[PDB]
């Protein structure tokens, strides 16, 4: 009779309180997706910050949760539409894989993957944090004359280093030109399609780098700041 | 690879099919006969509706 | 070589299907009276999910339904009284399907994690964890308290024995990932729609695809049998919903409107089978008339994209769970 | 009198616009579940304050201006004055609270979700309304604001004239609490927000080498300032120096402050979601 209804109402109240606690826990945590090529170097950068791989790392008392959907050799990505509430999508690319062509170049396929992610009807508000791995190995390749980008990438022949580009404290002009050419190759795809809702943050990273956690924290802070500014029409 | 596909198509080949007119008539008859017991199709009375 | 033989058999199948056709369903149907305008309102609006919803499954009774979201909680609701009977935390953060057992004792959920976890409502704990799928399990349905059929990210569909925890049989033959699945009123036959245009009927006992339907031009997100079981309807990223007949072995109708270009996420039939209800990417549902193919109503209550759509076994109400974390009961 | 009927017509249009706009704002917020948001609760509080202003004090004030007399009772004069003070203080403090919410959303994006919740937003709104109601009703209902010179005494004793006379103390306190502290808070908030927006634009220009904030902040700050600041300046002056300011100018600036309420929801509801909700409503 009414006793069953009262007990059910009490159970509903308990479940609602538990859901409120779960919402309090959930709102604080920021979710990230680490999508990248298999040979790009995802494992090294994941170990740096630290079917699905989930890791929880906290910086400045902020909880970040990262998912990496690797394996199965998926070519038509349908799980990518599920990641709609993620603050940022971490994209890991090996900028030193320009010459290595897997039957098209690996970097060219990475550009296609970045274009597919960018031009997705569902990820129309999700920013992408771009990590270019293996800068040291890229330097080793470009210093050697065996493989040059101009042979593999035709746009590099007429390309020149940006005037406003900021070189590293110790770097050669040739490696600087190569890395900035790759970064601008990604940014040309990044800028055109977007309407200002989401942005791309290109970071040059080596395997020895351990400051990637701070870079991700700063990128997430900038992403949320820009989203809030655009929501209020200030930006 | 191709042998499995060939065998599957060969198995799918020998299937008896009834004329589309008969199947359409059967669907028509089912929809007409079971139309009375459909709260969605016919607006259920407010007293009969468990929700409202 | 073998490709020539495969093409020859495919051409023979197409010729047989064409010769089987006599007239379209419109030709017979156009004489009867139309269904008329159908108006539905949100009798109950159920609230309590943190994140966006993908799948629900009505219980055997019309009273209870179960829904899941990426917030990690599988919530069982009482539709009549708007009360939360149970809330089950989920080990996998991402879940993409739900299942409510015919007896009601068990509830199963899948996810992006390649594990089909089955929860015992009446003891909530993980009764069995089912593994052996390469890809994410898109849909899960219950043949009985002991048998469950799951469609996964890899092309294979599998039948499991819950007590043993192993795949009794596996169904192979699809090219893309299998997204949708539906069981017949009798547990003998079931279909599975996949990323490829083809949608195949399966036989549970034999384990072979008896028939394959490839009318669509894109991936099939939703599939659902006619209450008779002689027919089923398929959704797609294309704006077309198509009704396929097993005996005729070919498409009977396509449900599309020029204005709408969004895909169809979920489809379902009424109890009588007259009304086909299909969700859409356009934040609203459309209630087609199966025989007429003329849209009879619209459900625009939801704020975000709909992902699931179920009709009670009694036929009393239709519930749509959308991406705004809000699940609404229509009647 | 052609002059009188014109004033009646313009005040009728003003009150109709205020009521229509604010009622539309509350209806749009309450009807759709998508609009209900932590900031939208403060928007609803502002809209309710301005709606109460437009329903209560604008029509009675217009009647007082046109008829040149107060037909209703003295207690209703005091009640009208209290309601007007309450509405003005609540509206301005709600604008200040909205600015503070934007500041906490921009400056501290990570902790903004935990900083503001539905319960905390309700507590903040209730506290704002409580302090506004105290500042309005208590000094007026307990007759602390009544002046001491015979000019105010005759008006208070008389049952026909409803005019505002206040002390040099209550005027200063009410003006401060209603406007000046919110003015300082909003100025600091929007300066910080402008600095953050400029920094973000500079970083975006530093990357992606291949304005908007100024216009929005100019609207939000300049409209409120040009609507309320002159009235509060003359409010301070009329107790600082009685001879200079005239009653007619005082009432004119008060009515500019009133029409600020009708200007508010055109500024604070320009988001596309609010536009879609308005289109659905109409
Ligand atoms: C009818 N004139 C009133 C009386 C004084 C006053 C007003 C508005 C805001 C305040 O903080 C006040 O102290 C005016 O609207």
């Amino acid at each position: 009779q009414r006793n069953e209804e009262k007990a059910q109402r009490e159970a509903n109240k308990k479940i609602e309180k538990q859901l409120q606690k779960d919402k309090q826990v959930y709102r604080a945590t920021h979710r990230l997706l680490l999508l990248g090529a298999g040979e790009s170097g995802k494992s090294t950068i994941v170990k740096q910050m630290r079917g699905i791989f989930e890791t929880k790392f906290q910086v400045d008392k902020v909880n970040f949760h990262m998912f990496d959907v690797g394996g199965q050799r998926d070519e038509r990505r349908k799980w990518i539409q599920c990641f709609n509430d993620v603050t940022a999508i971490i994209f890991v690319v090996a900028s030193s894989s320009y010459n290595m062509v897997i039957r098209t170049n690996r970097l060219q396929e990475a550009l296609n993957l970045f274009k597919s992610i960018w031009n997705n009807r569902w990820l129309r508000t999700i920013s992408v944090i771009l990590f270019l791995n293996k800068q040291d190995l890229l330097a080793e390749k470009v210093l050697a004359g065996k493989s040059k980008i101009e042979d593999y990438f035709p746009e590099f022949a007429r390309y020149t280093t940006p005037e406003d580009a900021t070189p590293e404290p110790g770097e050669d002009p040739r490696v600087t030109r190569a890395k900035y050419f790759i970064r601008d190759e990604f940014l040309r795809i990044s800028t055109a399609s977007g309407d200002g809702r989401h942005y791309c943050y290109p970071h040059f990273t080596c395997a020895v780098d351990t400051e990637n956690i701070r870079r991700v924290f700063n990128d997430c802070r900038d992403i949320i700041q820009r989203m809030h500014l655009r929501q209020y029409e200030l930006l | 690879q191709a042998r499995k596909l060939v065998e599957q198509l060969k198995m799918e080949a020998n299937i008896d099919r009834i004329k589309v007119s008969k199947a359409a008539a059967d669907l028509m008859a089912y929809c007409e006969a079971h139309a009375k017991e459909d709260p969605l199709l016919t607006p259920v009375p407010a007293s009969e509706n468990p929700f409202r | 070589q073998l490709r020539q033989e495969a093409e020859q058999l495919k051409n023979q199948i197409r010729d047989a299907r064409k010769a089987c056709a006599d007239a379209t369903l419109s030709q017979i149907t156009n004489n009867i009276d139309p269904v008329g305008r159908i108006q539905m309102r949100t009798r109950r609006t159920l609230r309590g999910h943190l994140a966006k919803i993908y799948a629900m499954h009505w219980g055997t009774d019309s009273r209870l339904l179960v829904s899941a979201s990426q917030d990690g909680k599988l919530i069982i609701w009482d539709s009549y009284t708007t009360n939360k009977v149970h809330a089950i935390p989920l080990r996998s953060s991402w879940v993409m399907t739900c299942a409510y057992a015919p007896s009601g004792n068990y509830v199963a959920c899948g996810g992006l994690d390649n594990i089909c976890s089955i929860y015992n409502l009446k003891t909530v704990r993980v009764s069995r964890e089912l593994a052996g799928h390469t890809g994410y399990l898109s849909c899960c349905r219950f043949l009985d308290d002991n048998q469950i059929v799951t469609s996964s990210g890899d092309t294979t569909c599998a039948l499991w024995d819950i007590e043993t925890g192993q795949q009794t049989t596996t169904f192979t033959g699809h090219t893309g990932d299998v997204m949708s699945l539906s069981l017949a009123p009798d547990t003998r036959l079931f279909v599975s729609g996949a990323c490829d245009a083809s949608a195949k009927l399966w036989d549970v006992r034999e384990g072979m695809c008896r028939q394959t339907f490839t009318g669509h031009e894109s991936d099939i997100n939703a599939i659902c049998f006619f209450p008779n079981g002689n027919a089923f309807a398929t959704g797609s990223d294309d704006a077309t919903c198509r009704l396929f007949d097993l005996r005729a072995d070919q498409e009977l109708m396509t449900y599309s409107h020029d204005n709408i270009i969004c895909g169809i996420t979920s489809v379902s039939f009424s109890k009588s089978g007259r009304l086909l209800l299909a969700g859409y990417d356009d934040f609203n549902c459309n209630v087609w008339d199966a025989l007429k193919a003329d849209r009879a109503g619209v459900l625009a209550g939801h704020d975000n994209r709909v992902s699931c759509l179920g009709v009670t076994d009694d036929g009393m109400a239709v519930a749509t769970g959308s991406w705004d974390s809000f699940l609404k009961i229509w009647n | 009198e052609v002059w009188v009927v014109g004033m009646g017509i313009v005040m009728s249009l003003i009150v109709l616009a205020i009521v229509f706009g604010n009622v539309l704002v509350i209806t749009a917020i309450a009807k759709f579940e998508r609009l209900q948001t932590v900031t939208n609760y403060f928007i609803t509080s502002l809209a309710c304050a301005d709606l109460v202003m437009g329903l209560a004090v604008v029509p009675f004030g217009a009647a007082h201006i046109l008829t040149k007399t107060w037909t209703f009772g003295n207690f209703w004069c005091e009640f009208w004055t209290s309601i007007d003070v309450l509405c003005v203080t609540a509206s301005i403090e709600t604008l200040c609270v909205i600015a503070v919410d934007r500041y906490f959303a921009i400056t501290s994006p990570f902790k903004y979700q935990s900083l503001l919740t539905k319960n905390k937003a309700r507590v903040i709104i209730l506290m704002v309304w409580i302090v506004s109601g105290l500042t309005s009703f208590l000094p007026i209902q307990m007759h602390w604001y009544r002046a001491t010179h015979q000019e105010a005494i005759n008006c208070y004793a008389e049952e026909t004239c409803c005019d505002f006379f206040t002390n040099q103390a209550y005027a200063i306190a009410s003006s401060i609490v209603s406007f000046y502290v919110p003015l300082v808070i909003m100025v600091f908030v929007y300066s910080r927000v402008f600095q953050e927006a400029k920094r973000q634009l500079q970083k975006i220009d530093k990357s992606e080498g291949r304005h908007k904030a100024l216009k929005t902040l100019g609207i939000i700050m300049g409209t409120f300032t040009l609507c309320w600041l002159p009235f509060f300046i003359v409010n301070i002056v009329h107790v600082i120096q009685d001879n200079l300011i005239r009653k007619e100018v005082y009432i004119l600036l008060n009515w500019i402050g009133y029409v600020n309420s009708g200007f508010n929801p055109l500024i604070y509801c320009r988001s596309p979601d609010f536009r879609i909700a308005f289109q659905e409503l109409l």
